[PDB]
RNA sequence: GAAAUUGUUGAAAGGGAAGGGCAUUUGAUCAGACA
RNA sequence: CGUGGAGGUCAGUGACGAAGCCUAGACCGUAAGGUCGGGUCGAACGGCCUCUAGUGCAGAUCUUGGUGGUAGUAGCAAAUAUUCAAAUGAGAACUUUGAAGACUGAAGUGGGGAAAGGUUCCACGUCAACAGCAGUUGGACGUGGGUUAGUCGAUCCUAAGA
């Protein structure tokens, strides 16, 4: 059940039309409902490294593909409601345009 | 050494109701005084041809 | 504006605390509180005030000496020590 | 204190009640008809859903010009809203009546709601300040609560 | 907690602006009782509380 | 009193408004304010024809 | 203003002085009938015209 | 602890108002029993 | 016919319940109205013969107070902009810290002052009311602390004037 592996968000077609002060935090919206579908639990928490990251180049300027890891953790709390919670951080890589998404081993 | 609770029981419940006392006094205040409260003499329409 | 614009260069007052009535009616100009003319040596009081005589009379007060006149003429202004 | 009309016994029954509480009368008297009659844990898995934005409250009196929704289909009505306040604090009173009713003794299995309503209390003033320099009023409409949930018989 | 007297005695101290004042987050705890300016003074050589470095305004393309 | 009903300094709005010509309470700043006066009608006012 | 006169920092003194809550004692006395403190004020509702 | 105004329960009615007058059916309620 | 008081009388009614109030319950009168039953309630009140008047309301853009429909409606749209994690807490879009992103851009959204304000300054505790959402926050609420001069001003001098 504890399951991570990695993603590639095409943010382009998520801001798409969005006004140029929502486009970054459309991006943080897009970003938790991509990680509620995927690894399907509610309760996402993105790394800070990864909102500093989408905000990189102002409101306006999220880049066109993120590549991300997420993780289901379980809930170390007692949570009495969707035991399980995902955690998103970056992947600092070069050009995250023309990666699949691929399981990463557990360790 | 240990006791842990300590607060007022009837410092609270003396002041529960002198708030609404106070209360109760600046809104009966408020609503036998609203009536003439938009009154105003020397008071032009700006509406013309 | 006359109305919004022209409220907001009140701030110097005209008339300050007077020391014969302690209101705010000494006026700082003219030197004279409009409520009982200080510098005058009576009280302002008209007859058409009588509405404003009731809040300034003589009993509005804590009447220091006037309240012990009628307790010292019941006795008949006596003077000494009082008994064994 | 003394109840509305509950042609009720008193025995298999456990009150609630709550007085001056700063939720809206008109939002809570639509919550508290919703519940009206059904039984307690259908009640309390419903106002859970409501607060989930599921199964909307149907406004049946109080509702001129509110949005239209797809989930009023369930009780015939076409306007219905998802009042948040309201519906915690009729879930608070839905709680404690619980709580009472297991003090009593009676079995939870059949409680159902049965007599239930809001009054008004009251107002609060406070002003709003409009054009051209008048004052006018901006109250709030306070609500008592109450509620009984007793045990179904035959 | 509350540090927002902390920050205000901590720039006061640093002679530094309050914008600069970096205050440790793992260590609210020990910065809570920091009433005085000499416990800030004290956080301050202990590094708990550190100034930071002035943003560069560079004259090179100038 | 011979006084009573008459201790006001009031005088009605006229025409002009949307309120009734009664003297009215002039000043401001207090629930009186505004209220009106002198009448028999009224609520502080004298009676009608007060017993002499 | 901050250079006031003692005539008028005399008065400032009462009017701090004087801003106080009510008493808990005497709510407590037998034929009292003042439950608060009526002459209350602040700076922001009505100002002293001093 | 009245009325305006409001909530719940009960009864009844309701095709672009509601209310009222005369008459009777139907439901409720009361009456005296001529005891 | 009805109301507030007065002089007589019923050696009138009443804590075993006076007055009041509610009552698609009953009776009498053409009617004004009067009487009874039930519920509520808690200290005084009626019948008749007369006397007296501040004596009967649907209205006066009536006076004062209270409450409706509109209506959970109009709206809460100027000043470029917010986001993540953690802490606290019953509860965090709004508090605190860290990380980002931005803004005022030295005729500033900075640092002081004059009028004016009067304790708003600062700390601890608190969140019923106020902050036209919220609140664990506050110029709020409760309790306290705080303003140190031979040199800075007033004080002294005169101006237009009084
Ligand atoms: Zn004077």
């Amino acid at each position: 059940d504890v399951v991570t592996r990695e993603y590639t968000i095409n943010l382009h077609k998520r801001l798409h039309g969005v006004s140029f002060k929502k486009r970054a935090p459309r991006a943080v919206k897009e970003i938790k409902k991509f990680a509620k579908l995927h690894m399907g639990t509610d309760d996402v928490r993105l790394a800070p490294e990864l909102n500093q990251a989408i905000w990189k180049r102002g409101v306006k300027g999220v880049e066109y593909r993120l590549r991300l890891r997420i993780s289901r953790k379980r809930n170390e709390e007692e949570d009495a409601k969707n035991p399980l919670f995902s955690y998103v951080e970056p992947v600092l890589v070069a050009s995250a345009k023309g990666l699949q998404t691929v399981v990463v081993e557990e360790d | 050494r240990s006791f842990l609770p300590a607060f007022d029981k009837k410092g609270v419940q003396t002041q529960q109701r002198v708030w609404q006392t106070e209360r109760f006094d600046k809104k009966r205040l408020d609503k036998r005084s609203a009536k003439f409260v938009n009154n105003q003499p020397h008071y032009r329409d700006q509406l013309l041809q | 504006g006359k109305g919004t614009p022209s409220f907001g260069k009140r701030h110097n007052k005209s008339h300050t605390l007077c020391n014969r009535c302690g209101r705010r009616s000494f006026h700082v100009q003219k030197k004279t509180c409009s409520s009982c003319g200080y510098p005058a040596a009576k009280t302002r009081s008209y007859n058409w005030g009588a509405k404003a005589k009731r809040r300034h009379t003589t009993g509005t007060g804590r009447m220091r000496y006037l309240k012990h006149v009628s307790r010292r003429f019941k006795n008949g202004f006596q003077t000494g020590s009082a008994s064994k | 204190a003394r109840y509305g009309a509950t042609s009720t016994n008193p025995a298999k029954s456990a009150s609630a009640r709550g007085s001056y509480l700063r939720v809206s009368f008109k939002n809570t008297r639509e919550t508290a008809q919703a519940i009206n009659g059904w039984e307690l844990t259908k009640a309390q898995k419903y106002l859970e859903q409501v607060l989930d934005h599921q199964r909307a409250i149907p406004f049946r009196r109080f509702n001129s010009s509110i949005g239209r929704t797809a989930q009023g289909k369930e009780f015939g009505v076409t306007k219905a809203r998802w009042p948040a306040k309201s519906v915690k604090f009729v879930q608070g009173l839905l709680q404690n009546a619980a709580a009472n009713a297991e003090a009593k003794g009676l079995d939870a299995t059949k409680l159902y709601v049965s007599h239930i309503q809001v009054n008004q209390a009251p107002k609060q003033r406070r002003r709003t300040y409009r054009a051209h320099g008048r004052i006018n009023k901006y109250e709030s409409s306070p609500s008592h609560i109450e509620l009984v949930v007793t045990e179904k018989e035959e | 907690a509350n540090l927002r007297t902390q920050k205000r005695l901590a720039a006061s101290v640093v002679g530094v602006g309050k914008r600069k004042v970096w205050l440790d987050p793992n260590e609210t705890s020990e910065i809570a009782q920091a009433n005085s300016r000499n416990a800030i003074r004290k956080l301050v050589k202990n590094g708990t509380i550190v100034k930071k470095a002035v943003t560069v305004h560079s004259k090179s393309r100038t | 009193s011979e006084k009573a009903g008459h201790q006001t300094s009031a005088e009605s709005w006229g025409t002009g408004r949307a309120v009734a010509r009664i003297p009215r309470v002039g000043g401001g700043g207090t629930g009186r304010s505004g209220q009106g006066a002198f009448g028999n009608m009224c609520r502080g006012g004298r009676m009608f024809a007060p017993t002499k | 203003a901050a250079q006031k006169s003692f005539r008028i920092k005399q008065k400032m003194a009462k009017a701090k002085k004087q801003n106080r809550p009510l008493p808990q004692w005497i709510r407590l006395r037998t034929n009292n009938t003042i439950r608060y403190n009526a002459k209350r004020r602040n700076w922001r509702r009505t100002k002293m015209n001093i």
